[PDB]
């Protein structure tokens, strides 16, 4: 949607086609297809159905997201509103 | 802002019996919107790499194959 657009133009810092555009949704959708399949590993394989924090936190992990030199609380206290931080890490 | 419910949709849409607990969905967020970001920088450095001044298909197209093979859990 247009939110997509917004986020990808405020990272991308310059001009960007329509096209292109088009295709960030494309990928995104691609993106949370392969996601959903991971995170239903993680559940499944803890003999759950439910997603966890502890999970979706991996998930990062194993993205090269969280790291020991950048533990979660960092990324999401870096990017995420307020009023979800509140929820994250409210301590 | 974010529309939780959309999230929880879409992760719905692809696996019908995934239950998210309470503020995972936020988590889920997060690592879409590094994901963008990661396809942001990726996709900038080639149309660096062709001196075009704007962001073309194909640059976000190359740039897709290399960050979600970044993506994978």
């Amino acid at each position: 949607s247009s939110l997509i657009k917004q986020i990808f133009s405020h990272y991308v810092k310059t001009p960007v086609t329509r096209d292109a555009y088009k295709i960030v949704e494309k990928c995104s959708e691609r993106y949370f297809k392969q996601i959903s399949s991971d995170l239903e590993a993680y559940s499944q394989h803890a003999g759950r159905k439910t997603v966890e924090m502890a999970d979706v936190e991996l998930l990062m992990r194993r993205q090269g997201l969280v790291t020991d030199k950048m533990p979660l609380h960092v990324l999401v206290e870096r990017h995420l509103p307020l009023e979800y931080r509140k929820l994250l890490i409210p301590i | 802002t974010v529309p939780r419910g959309t999230l929880r949709k879409i992760i719905k849409k692809h696996k019908p019996h995934l239950r998210l607990a309470a503020n995972t969905d936020l988590l889920v967020h997060l690592s879409f919107l590094l994901f963008l970001h990661r396809l942001a920088e990726e996709a900038r450095t080639n149309a660096f790499e062709n001196k075009s001044k704007i962001i073309k298909p194909e640059h976000t197209i190359a740039a897709a194959k290399v960050i979600l093979k970044k993506s994978r859990g």
